[PDB]
């Protein structure tokens, strides 16, 4: 089932057993319960180019170059349903290097307890 | 079709690891099974953002408790 | 008074409307 | 200067933008 | 003359096919949603909403549709028996759905939370 | 105007199949009704929209039970 | 220092909910609440903290609503109350009520009487 | 060799509420427990993470509050910052001072005593 598949993603993710990962994935389960306005992007070629200009931004041509590369294979292997959705995923979740991560404050740390 | 999906998984783990995505080929292949099953790629999105937040806690407390 | 040609038209329309898109969808992430 | 007819399609561009951009806002 | 909170819930058991005792949770949402303040509609003009459904129509290459909410907007404003024509304008451009983008089947993983 | 009134409801109707929102004709009545009589659009909006939520939670309930 | 014997701002959210209901303080009870909560909200800045701005947009909207004698009629009242030196918060009085300034053609969104639903 | 005692973000949060209400830790207890929430709240990124744009930006708003000699001098002070190369997340300081600033020309929006209702 896809709530099994989804814990276990979280439980992988995490390094975690899926016992382990109960917060996380109530979290998960909770931001996709929520109703979402509708996406920008239905389409897989402006999801695609909208990752690309992206890519090419932080300077990663070499990157982008894989990425287009990636996604016309994933394209030609027919494997995905939902091409666009999948390409604003990976669009969405793309990270800058070039950016210095905002290290989350070991202050994070003390409310867990 | 085995070896399309493996193509395909190769692809996006190689272009996760060019974007430096932080995805491995299970979670990979996981993102594009839930993706092929319909769901929305914004909650997706802020879905995942939540368990990466959640990973990089319990990775902080696994490394404070080791 | 050089009339903005219907090309430098649309490119400005073009450059509005991704700079409103991304802040719009700046504000839908946030 | 922008012409007139060039001017308003502009300015109708960028209206249907910014009107887009707050509808996504507020349906978000 | 139902009262629209009655009208409402005989809409919901009537668009999920189900009892009352089975929404419950929705019929506790639905109340819950419709008491919550919203903030204001993208649109609430009528002939601002008709045109914007026109023009998303026409972007969309949905041209058969286009010409369908334009002769549904001409039957309302001709007709006169709505007294606001914004708000149904409104509710029927949020309510629109490409018919050409084939139905995002519900991920079986939103059964989690169901029981 | 019960004429005219059923005019607007098969004009509502043909709108909602054009554009595949599932509405039947009661369901679409009623809202007809609780617009012209005042009600925000934005709150008939999000209760037609937890409704419909409420169908396909309970079909993807019916689905993954099966 | 100069602190006017103002009745607390518990009475003057209990009058100002009794005032707006057309109830009594006591009939208001709810709305009285539910502006204590509102007050205490934390609210975002103020769209303008300059007198003479506040005044100025207040003009804008009113022309903007073709009410031009309107919004010349603002204009000179702005300039006429900074010359007075009467109002301690200008700034803030110009902003509420630019924000309160209703177009008389825009027909007033008459909240439907089913908010009342909930409330039991 | 033992760096100085930094206790614990916590203990520094819990000091810095003490320090800031000028009341014990104990004393600022709710204020302590606010403090708590905001930190505990997943945060969205600065505006901008360049030492160099987050200077500029520094600079730009000193600028716009028609201090440009405080201006020229954040810029300078921002060069010999960079320059010193003492602070690790030149960023996020940067961003914090930016989000910090306060712009003396505008006359403060007197926060009306009613806030403090919420604090308790």
């Amino acid at each position: 089932s896809p709530n099994v598949l989804l814990q276990n993603l979280c439980c992988r993710i995490l390094g975690r057993s899926e016992a382990d990962v109960a917060q996380q994935f109530q979290y998960a389960v909770r931001v996709i319960g929520s109703n979402f306005a509708p996406t920008v992007e239905r389409d897989e070629f402006l999801v695609a180019e909208k990752i690309k200009k992206e890519l090419i931004r932080q300077r990663r041509e070499a990157d982008a170059a894989l990425f287009s590369e990636l996604h016309r294979k994933l394209h030609s292997q027919g494997v995905l349903k939902n091409k666009w959705s999948i390409l604003y995923l990976l669009l969405s979740l793309s990270e800058d290097p070039r950016r210095q991560p905002s290290k989350v404050s070991s202050y994070a740390t003390l409310f867990a307890q | 079709n085995l070896n399309a999906v493996r193509e395909t998984m190769d692809v996006l783990l190689e272009i996760s690891r060019i974007l430096n995505t932080g995805l491995d080929m299970e979670t990979l292949s996981i993102c594009v099974r839930l993706c092929e099953q319909g769901i929305n790629p914004e909650a997706l999105s802020s879905v995942i953002k939540e368990l990466r937040k959640a990973t990089e806690a319990l990775k902080a407390a696994e490394n404070m408790t080791s | 008074n050089a009339p903005l040609t219907s090309i430098q038209i649309r490119f400005i329309q073009n450059m509005i409307q991704e700079t409103l898109d991304d802040f719009r969808e700046a504000c839908h992430r946030d």
